[PDB]
């Protein structure tokens, strides 16, 4: 919410704080009426390797367990 | 990019009609432990023949 906050939102953090007082399933629905505000943005089209990178990053080391991959 | 390198053992498999029989041992030479060897030897009193 510090995050959230900082981006430049103001009334949706309240409608996520004032919930907490109580944390009933019967104001929830605005919180899923919220996760579906969300996407309905937009997509993000970047570049195909900007996108890839998203995945292309590795880190692949002689740390990990021998006993689990060996399980595995 | 540097891949790791992990190696299971795969425990490399056959079937029955798959297994060879034998191969006979044939003899080669004649598996020998000792051999004669040429040394100098000394009399008694120490010296040299």
């Amino acid at each position: 919410l510090d995050n959230m906050r900082k981006a430049g939102l103001t009334d949706i953090p309240k409608m996520i704080q004032d919930w907490l007082v109580d944390c009933s399933i019967e104001k929830f629905p605005l919180m899923a009426k919220i996760y579906s505000w969300s996407f309905h943005v937009g997509f993000r089209k970047q570049k195909m390797l900007d996108a890839a990178l998203d995945q292309l990053k590795t880190e692949y080391t002689e740390d990990v367990d021998d006993e689990m991959y060996r399980e595995y | 990019k540097t891949i790791p390198t992990f190696e299971p053992k795969e425990s490399i498999l056959k079937k029955l009609e798959d297994i060879k029989p034998e191969q006979v041992k044939k003899q080669t030479k004649l598996f020998r432990i000792f051999e004669p060897r040429q040394l100098p030897v000394y009399r008694a009193n120490g010296e040299k023949e």
